[PDB]
């Protein structure tokens, strides 16, 4: 869900979606942190009906 | 909702699964669950869960001195660093957190010697 | 001055003393633990070999082992360790599950 | 040597139902497959004599494998090498600057690693077969290995000897004990008697401490010794005859016993005296008849084995000439008749 | 201190299983029945 | 070749100098942790 490469040639510090139910990318942004550095921000949304167990 | 299968992330020290769903690890059969399974007499379930599914391993111990030995079938190593010619290695089923536990006791200058069960023989 | 392994002497080997059949004191009925263990061991060993004298055909090791226990064809013996003498003996009772009472395993 | 040893092991059975259809045959097969040709408990296993004592096939309890295990006490023919023994054949395979590596040929698989000294690297080469002398307890039997590592020295027969002062009699039951060694010597002699006279004679001439001007060193049937100008006023005594007489208790074994280098090491002869008149450089050792007899019998067996193995290895004179350089290196260490 | 292994906690800390319940009695293979009923 | 065994008892003792010098497989000599990718030989991270 977020690609990420790192110069040392490269090692893959990528991010995987480890949840049982599929989500949908609602909104993604590239803002600046406190030290003025770009970081990845992903919002994941779920369509939740009432279901057995709620 | 949560479910794991036979494999996944493992703790570096103890060799057991990680802690729960957040870490993609396993769930816990705590102290009180072993009390219940011991009360039921279910010992082959305790092997399956606490050994075959948590952190079971094989420990090698020399008969003649009770100390851990070094055994490797492929790339043949059969040696004890305490006898070196009187080595009599028997494999005991253990689990990694217990071997870590005995090394933590030896690191504090308390020596742990394991007396193995003796050989038994029919007469004549 | 020495190591602990110096004075360590391994436990001496034992002789298996078998109580004769007429002086056995334990029950001639399998406990539920003993029947469960016999069926478990036999089922795993059927998962290894598959050779059995059971006349009817089953598709599971567990069913074969259960019917072998029930029909008295299970090729195992039950060793009940009574005592370990400090002179170096192991007094045990050998019980043949083909000739014992089988508990209620519903 | 070669003798019997009783071992204890625990075998894992991966298929108990099949294994128990014939326990004796399967047990012999597995013992042979695991232990034959390997080092185990300070010994090297040659053959499996039999299974003395076994246990039932227990089912393993600490795992759900359904597998079995069986405790076995078995008797095996093994070969234990003694300190400072004498091998007759080794093929040097590695000749480096640091160490020399060779392997025994006649005896059981043995690796001999001679530490390289400056006087050794310029003589021994790859392809040569030489006799070696061992060292004290350097024959470590590291378990699981197919050979017995031992450091050794290129053999040159010594010029010294030992003297044993015995003050206790050789009893009858200890003579019964040494009967095995006497019988071993008898078998070694009857095995040597088949060989060609020239090979045994030349090897004896090479490895005799002194030199003798031919045809004066060997009387196979009687062992009368070398006829050199009657050096000693007392005839050397046959060890076998003395033991057979002490079986019937007709002679006494007290006094000073010595085997000077002039004596033939492979013969059963030795010197006994009531007073210490041996020209030894070392003090005589006060000991009983048991120790002295054991040491002398073991030396006789070792030297008979050495001569037998030398004669077996070099069946042709071409190889003798190929190894003649070692023969002369031995020869220059001999002592002449300047006495 | 020599600590014989018995009970629950002593075998559990040593990585083994208690000799209890299904593991109280030892099972051995019936040789005399297998040599006369099975084949290799 | 290693037969099946079970621990029957555990003996507790005090470990001395000889026990450490006979059980230990190597001696820590340097304070270098890593020479390269592999751990430094003789340090506290040695592969022995
Ligand atoms: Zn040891």
């Amino acid at each position: 869900i977020i690609g990420k490469v790192a110069k040392i040639k490269y090692i893959d510090r990528s991010v995987m979606y480890g949840f049982d139910e599929p989500a949908v990318v609602d909104a993604v942004m590239r803002p600046h942190g406190p030290n003025d550095e770009i970081f990845g921000l992903m919002r994941l949304r779920y369509e939740r009906n009432l279901n057995i167990g709620d | 909702r949560y479910a794991v299968a036979s494999y996944g992330p493992t703790d570096a020290l103890t060799g057991q699964p990680l802690d729960g769903k957040r870490s993609h690890g396993g769930l816990r059969l705590g102290e009180m669950e072993h009390w219940v399974l011991t009360a039921q007499g279910a010992m082959q379930t305790i092997i399956e869960k606490s050994h075959d599914d948590s952190d079971g391993c094989i420990s090698y111990i020399c008969r003649n001195c009770g100390e851990p030995a070094i055994y490797n079938a492929s790339h043949p190593i059969y040696k004890c660093m305490n006898c070196d010619v009187q080595a009599d290695i028997g494999m005991v089923d253990s689990r990694r957190s217990s071997i870590v536990f005995q090394h933590e006791m030896r690191a504090a200058n308390v020596n742990i010697t394991s007396v193995l069960s003796p050989r038994v023989f029919q007469p004549a | 001055s020495p190591s602990i392994c110096e004075g360590f002497v391994q436990a001496s080997s034992q002789t298996l003393v078998i109580i004769p059949d007429n002086e056995r004191i334990t029950s001639n009925v399998l406990t539920t633990f003993e029947a469960t263990r016999l069926v478990a061991v036999r089922a795993q060993q059927l998962a290894i070999n598959g050779s059995t004298m059971l006349k009817k055909k089953y598709s599971s090791p567990i069913d074969i082992a259960k019917q072998e226990l029930f029909n008295r064809k299970i090729p195992l013996l039950v060793m009940r360790c009574i005592k370990v003498t400090p002179e170096g003996q192991k007094i045990v009772e050998i019980w043949n599950p083909r000739e014992m009472g089988i508990p209620l395993l519903d | 040597m070669i003798d019997q040893k009783i071992f204890e092991t625990t075998l894992n059975i991966d298929d108990p139902t099949n294994f128990c259809t014939n326990v004796e045959a399967h047990l012999l097969k597995e013992l042979e497959n695991i232990y034959v040709g390997k080092c185990f408990k300070n010994s090297f296993i040659l053959n499996i004599t039999g299974v003395i004592q076994r246990s039932p096939c227990f089912i393993m309890r600490t795992n759900n494998s359904g597998r079995g295990y069986m405790h076995v006490r078995f008797s095996a023919v093994v070969s234990y090498l003694n300190a400072f023994d004498l091998i007759a054949a080794v093929k040097i395979i590695k000749n480096d600057s640091n160490i020399i590596l060779g392997e025994s040929l006649l005896t059981e698989p043995v690796t001999i690693v001679i530490p390289s000294s400056e006087s050794q690297n310029n003589v021994a080469e790859v392809g040569q077969i030489v006799p070696v002398q061992l060292a004290n307890s350097s024959v470590y039997y590291i378990p699981g290995r197919q050979q017995a590592s031992a450091t050794g020295s290129i053999f040159i027969p010594k010029h010294t000897f030992s003297v044993y002062h015995v003050q206790e009699e050789l009893t009858q039951e200890q003579a019964l004990n040494l009967t095995k060694l006497v019988n071993i010597i008898e078998m070694l002699l009857e095995s040597r008697s088949k060989k060609d006279f020239k090979q045994i004679c030349f090897f004896e001439k090479l490895y005799y401490t002194y030199s003798i001007s031919s045809d004066e060193i060997l009387d196979l049937k009687i062992w009368k010794g070398p006829k050199g100008k009657e050096m000693s006023r007392l005839k050397p005594c046959n060890v076998l005859s003395f033991l057979y007489d002490a079986l019937k208790n007709k002679n006494s074994s007290l006094g000073f016993w010595a085997r000077p280098p002039n004596l033939l090491k492979s013969s059963p002869l030795a010197y006994q005296q009531d007073q210490n008149s041996f020209n030894a450089t070392e003090l005589p050792i006060i000991c009983s008849a048991e120790v002295m007899f054991v040491t002398l019998l073991k030396e006789i067996i070792n030297y008979l084995q050495f001569i037998n193995d030398l004669c077996d290895t070099f069946n042709n004179e071409q190889l003798i000439k190929r190894h003649e350089n070692i023969w002369m290196l031995i020869e220059q260490r001999k002592i002449g008749h300047d006495f | 201190a020599v600590n014989p292994i018995y009970g629950i906690a002593a075998p559990t800390l040593m990585g083994s299983v208690p000799r209890i319940g299904t593991m109280y009695s030892d099972i051995i293979m019936d040789e005399k029945y297998i040599t006369e009923n099975y084949k290799s | 070749e290693a037969g099946y065994a079970e621990i029957a008892a555990v003996q507790f003792n005090i470990a001395g100098d000889n026990d450490h010098k006979r059980q230990g497989v190597m001696e820590v000599t340097i304070s270098n942790l890593f020479e390269g990718t592999l751990p430094a030989e003789g340090g506290i991270y040695d592969a022995r």
